[PDB]
């Protein structure tokens, strides 16, 4: 989701 | 050596919601830790405020050290916070030009 890779 | 329970920017099990309301209105580089969604023991996720919106990082645990990404080099969570209190996270991505400056502080 709002993960930042 | 000063353990993550004692960490004022370590908030253990808080939700999103109320993550969201710290940071509201927030500048740049403020930021917090608190347990993943998984409520897996040793699984932590960073919320660092950039550009207004509120950036989810993984902290990754394996073989007893962290990181955001391999190789995991940080022999704890808080090395590993300290460490980008003094080096933006644009390595790990160039959207996170930032350090982390300004905790949230449950103290």
């Amino acid at each position: 989701d709002s993960y930042v890779g | 050596p000063p353990s993550l329970q004692d960490a004022e920017w370590y908030w253990g099990d808080i939700s999103r919601e109320e993550v969201n309301e710290k940071l509201r209105d927030t500048p740049d580089g403020t930021f917090l830790v608190r347990d993943a969604s998984s409520k897996i023991q040793g699984e932590y996720t960073l919320t660092l405020r950039k550009g207004g919106n509120n950036k989810l990082i993984k902290v990754f645990h394996r073989d007893g050290h962290y990181g955001f990404s391999e190789p995991l080099t940080f022999c704890s969570v808080v090395d590993l916070i300290n460490h980008y209190r003094h080096e933006s996270l644009a390595q790990y991505n160039a959207k996170l030009d930032t350090r982390l400056l300004y905790p949230v502080s449950k103290y």
